[PDB]
């Protein structure tokens, strides 16, 4: 299928894009498009974030509106289906490089040398505790801002992602 | 600029019967993309804004009856209201809102109903004395609820037909009951006001079995 | 072309069954949107040359006789989703995340 | 739910600029919509679109009357701005301000603004009361209405008893004498069994010259 | 990069081990060579974002608290292998044979 | 690496080739190519069959000699490392479309349409005994000439593939 | 292991057609090779490669003399041929059937054989002994040998008691004389102790006139 | 069509001691796929085929002793033999063999060894009896194992120093003792041999006090 959206990127001149414009977003043949659109509320004075092309997503399935169900947001986000369904919303609630130590690579006195960045973590398992530090590039880190595998569980593992030279050591 | 021409100019169908329209485009309106028809239906009634009925050139929108119905593909389009109604009388506009820029109207067609015949009461009402104070005189008279719209006045004063010196205004089709009123007002001096005794005004239509008179005298309560 | 099932169908043949990941349930209040999306999980069996993407995995069970490892359902194919969020420095990001939704599950 | 609300000068001088804001209820124009647009329907005829632009700024001039138009929009101020360079009699007209949608058209209108060219001034209307005829059938019907007479320009709006009395009322199109001067007729259909019973007053606004007039209409005696 | 390990090395994380296929050993006498080739076979575990090939395998493990079905150790890249054999009619073919030898372990 | 053999076709009229020539095959930066060369004895009169490249292959690891180490086979067979090593050979022995049913599709009267082959087969076990029919196409035949998936062994499971209609059906 | 053999006729005509077959041992054409040799080396210069062909028949001559030269396999009878058109005394040399090789050179070579151009006949030789010298001195060395006198053309082959004698053999190139016949010498050193105890035999083989001959040397008494 | 010249073409050094010859070629004869160079070094003793020494520049092959060594690059190539013996004597042949088609041979380069002096043990042979039955006379002198190769034989019959009759032949270096034997042959008449009665050979020779001279007489058992 094909899928033309409202475009708008608030961002433009940093990222050196339109302002605003209508574009079109070839899809897969097995799956379905939408288009989104975010804004800021605050206080009814509306100002406007981003619009555009939203690929598949289970939240946007069968909705011909651009409706913010979230319950008060900083960031007001919502999503339809069908072309240029993006072109109004509104807000209603819903009722219901670096080098590090890596702690398998005893080949090279426990050391990397990634672009990406150096991460430490463990917890208590097999008994007692554990330990272990590791590299991985730029490509792997993903989303691009916050790395995933810079996050942990408050409940058991920690987790540290960090660039300096050696910093992923002991907690 | 995808040209519009709507067909026919006037309608005029009875109660309950069936209006089809028909407007054509000089351009296909046709989007292969997601296989779809930019054009819309409005309908105006007098004094009012359009309204929108179809988009999509065959969907219906929300609170709109199912006797409007939309139809056809590439550049030629249909309209047809399934068993007309007083109250759908009105003009209606055939438009093209693709995303080429020129979004252009069509001609503006209007519908009519047809009724069965009605004669028109018929009033007459004096100048009032709060305009008689200050030079001017006017004269009014009333044909009220007729049907066809065809009809005739003929003024006269002291048993002279007058000629020029008359206005006439018509209302468009009710949307009650389907039919016309008219005001007729002489315009008159203060002067020749006082120079005269008897005013009329005398109505001929179809549903008349005699042309009526209402007249009355110069200043008798 | 891989079988989706879902927890109706019973069985254990390597198929593909749902299973929705939430963020907010994480507590990840950077993740603008989607606040939770679908992700599905493979599960099953891989026995007598059933959705062998590649000849492998055949040829290294006939290679046994009831040795110790099987072929396992894996995914076989992903597909990407997109991301409104913000980044380090509190700057708005929409991105484009590739190998995060299962669309097929296979042998191997 | 959304309004859109229009608002313009009335009169223009020939050979001039003219100028319409339109503002907005109940909807941020920089949502609910991403175009929006200008229309104008001549006295009696059809429907023409002048223009549209979207909330960032880039406008669509009609072709025909491209060059001399200007449209703009001011998101702080929730409205939305036409300009019309160089205007004849032909751009007397009933202007439309709407939205214009890429998926269901022109959607939602406006409730229209009168624009007439004329070198002549402004003047205010005269209410004179047509009372009912005093010979009426106690059983029957009476008629009675007021005339607004000597008004420029166009338009004056009637209503009876502020909106409390509609069924039967027919107020017809103005009418353009030799002075240039307009005149207008409204009129309304009673049960006689209340002449003496129920009061009837007709509501007549003319903006352009801020008259507000609440006339009673009274039978005379004999 | 995956790691490849041997008989010696011990521990059960995703990895390649060594595995002869012989089609001798089968019977087949239509393949003239090679009479047995080098096929490989992966064993192991998947834990704490190892070798996570696609970001889903993190997700959908962080995703559950020791539910049922993690990642599993499945081949990542396959490599083709020549063969002269006769065909149906006895006819002399040389092939090249795609998705034979496992390059690479990794979890999913 | 870039590894340059001696090819010979002996089918190179029906394949429509060149009789002799030298070919240079390009690799793989992760592997190893090899020449290798196959002729039939028959009494002394050697007569040639197939020269040229010869992928990775754990057998003619580190051989500058094509020598063929089977024992006494009706083709001979041998492969070399190293640019031209097909150059000489010798013999040393060593001395250590269609529509069938298919079982998983009720959703048609249970059956298919490939355009390779259709195959049934089982053996005994969860107790006593299955039955499974299916369907495959033409690319999943490999090699072209005995499709592996139509074979079986002897001591438990048997196999049959076939091209006619319906022919997968019953032991 | 194998072992190329070669022949020719040793004997060509002035501006005429040159013929030579060369067999192969120990190794099948079709096997152990991919390209095969004609080179020749003239009376006493350097090396110059004629040409090569691969068993599946396609030949590369020499630049230097091609459009003369023809090359040929039989891989049915093991065989390998060579022809050269026109003959001049300058193709006059010693020819040799090896296997060019792409990775370790021309590695195995042949025996070589002689090929002459001249508008002679064929001659055989004549063999005399040259007795030890009667005069010898019964501790030290005596000397002997036989002359080959008046053939033509080269080779002539000579060995001692059948290959069993060959320390202190010295057979010297032959000299070529006024009437353009071969003459040439071969001699031997030996204990004088054994002048009447061994017996010394010289065997000439000259093939061009199938002449072989076994001639006994021995001293002359007083 | 990569030219070869070789250099130089003699060379002469004692036993034991280093040799080096150097073989330059027009064209590079290195390849870039595998990196390497196509040149062969050959060894010719005297009537046997040439035999490969080297191939790829600097690979010895099966059965070559050590003291033999390639070396070069591009367009520049020597060969070495430490300590030379006198077996190694010989002509050493450079050539290239690369894929390009013409493959061509230097011009030979001929080793040889510097040896102590030697002085030629001298025979004479009269002509066998069995040729003077043919009207042919053969006198032979033979100078064997000497060295250097300069020496010089006169005949004599009746103190008649002969000239322009007779022919010489020399072998080349010896491969056990690294020196030279020569044959001298006097063709003479029948019927002159009978005319004559003392036949002598005079050698002359650095490493002869004074010049040797072998004669007998005709018919003297
Ligand atoms: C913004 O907030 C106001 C109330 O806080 C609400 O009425 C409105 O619908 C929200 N969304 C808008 C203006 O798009
Ligand atoms: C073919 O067979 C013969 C004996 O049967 C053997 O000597 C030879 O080496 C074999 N291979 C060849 C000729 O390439």
């Amino acid at each position: 299928e094909t899928r033309e959206c409202i475009y708008y990127n608030a961002n433009w001149e940093l990222e050196r894009t339109n302002q605003s414009g209508l574009e079109r977003c070839e899809g897969e043949q097995d799956k379905r498009l939408h288009c989104y659109a975010s804004w800021r509320n605050s206080s009814g004075t509306i100002e406007l974030v981003k619009k555009g092309c939203w690929l598949d997503d289970f939240n946007c399935y069968d909705r011909q509106e651009c409706v913010a169900t979230e319950e008060n947001p900083q960031v007001y986000f919502c999503c339809c289906e069908g072309n240029f369904c993006n072109e109004r919303f509104t807000h209603l609630p819903e009722a219901g490089a670096l080098l590090c130590a890596c702690t398998s690579c005893l080949q090279a006195n426990y050391t990397c040398e990634t672009d990406g960045a150096c991460m430490v973590s463990i917890f208590n398992l097999d008994g007692m505790e554990h330990h272990v530090a590791t590299c991985i590039p730029k490509v792997e880190l993903v989303p691009a801002g916050k790395p995933f595998y810079c996050l942990s569980s408050e409940d058991l593992r920690n987790t540290h992602c960090c660039y300096t030279d050696y910093c992923n050591r002991i907690d | 600029d995808i040209v519009m021409t709507q067909s026919p100019d006037s309608l005029a169908v009875s109660l309950g019967e069936r209006a089809t329209i028909n407007c054509k485009s000089s351009q296909s309106v046709l989007y292969s993309s997601n296989n779809k028809n930019y054009l819309a239906w409005y309908q105006q009634k007098p004094g009012q804004p359009p309204k929108l009925l179809i988009y999509w050139a065959s969907t219906r929108e929300s609170g709109v009856p199912d006797r409007f119905s939309g139809s056809g593909s590439g550049t030629d389009f249909t309209l047809t209201i399934s068993s007309l109604q007083a109250e759908d009388v009105a003009v209606y506009y055939c438009q093209q809102y693709a995303l080429a820029p020129p979004r252009t109207f069509g001609g503006g067609t209007k519908v009519e109903i047809k009724r069965t015949v009605a004669a028109p009461s018929v009033f007459i009402f004096p100048p009032s004395d709060e305009q008689l104070k200050s030079g001017t005189a006017s004269v009014v008279c009333l044909l009220n609820n007729f049907y066809p719209r065809e009809a005739k006045v003929q003024w006269k004063v002291d048993n002279a037909l007058q000629s020029g010196n008359s206005q006439e205004s018509v209302t468009e089709q009710d949307s009650k009951d389907s039919t016309y009123s008219l005001s007729s007002t002489l315009t008159l001096s203060k002067a020749d006001y006082e120079k005269h005794k008897v005013y009329a005004c005398e109505v001929t239509h179809q549903g008349l079995s005699s042309p009526v008179t209402k007249s009355f005298n110069r200043g008798e309560c | 072309l891989g079988l989706d099932c879902d927890e109706h169908s019973s069985e254990s043949r390597c198929c593909r069954y749902p299973l929705t990941v939430d963020f907010e349930a994480f507590g990840w209040d950077w993740i603008i949107a989607p606040k939770r999306y679908k992700a599905n999980y493979c599960s099953g069996q891989c026995e007598y040359m059933f959705m062998q993407k590649y000849p492998h995995t055949h040829l290294v069970q006939q290679a046994n006789p009831r040795g110790s490892a099987g072929p396992c359902c894996t995914p076989t194919k992903m597909s990407p989703i997109n991301m409104l969020y913000f980044n380090d420095k509190q700057q708005i990001i929409y991105g484009k995340i590739p190998g995060m939704v299962v669309d097929r599950c296979g042998c191997s | 739910q959304l309004q859109l609300q229009e608002s313009g000068p009335g009169l223009v001088k020939p050979s001039e600029t003219l100028s319409l804001t339109c503002t907005v209820s109940g909807g941020s124009i920089s949502s609910s919509s991403y175009y929006w647009g200008w229309i104008r329907q001549p006295p009696g005829k059809g429907l023409e679109w002048i223009g549209s632009i979207s909330y960032s700024g880039s406008t669509y001039y009609n072709p025909s009357l491209k060059s001399r138009v200007t449209i703009s929009v001011d998101t702080s101020k929730n409205q939305f701005s036409l300009k019309l360079s160089s205007v004849t009699a032909a751009d007397t007209a009933v202007y439309y301000c709407a939205r214009d949608s890429l998926r269901y058209g022109m959607d939602v209108w406006g409730q229209g603004t009168t624009v007439t060219v004329s070198s002549a001034s402004t003047k205010g209307p005269s209410v004179f009361p047509l009372a009912p005829s005093s010979k009426s059938t106690s059983g029957g019907t009476a008629a009675l209405g007021c005339l607004v007479k000597d008004y420029f320009p166009e338009p004056v709006t009637v209503s009876w008893n502020s909106g409390a009395l509609t069924s039967g009322v027919h107020t017809f199109p103005a009418v353009l004498q030799s002075s240039g001067l307009y005149s207008l007729s409204s009129v309304v259909t009673v049960p006689s069994s209340s002449l003496g019973t129920q009061t009837y007053i007709c509501n007549v606004n003319h903006k352009p010259s801020n008259t507000k007039v609440d006339k009673r209409v009274e039978p005379k005696s004999c």
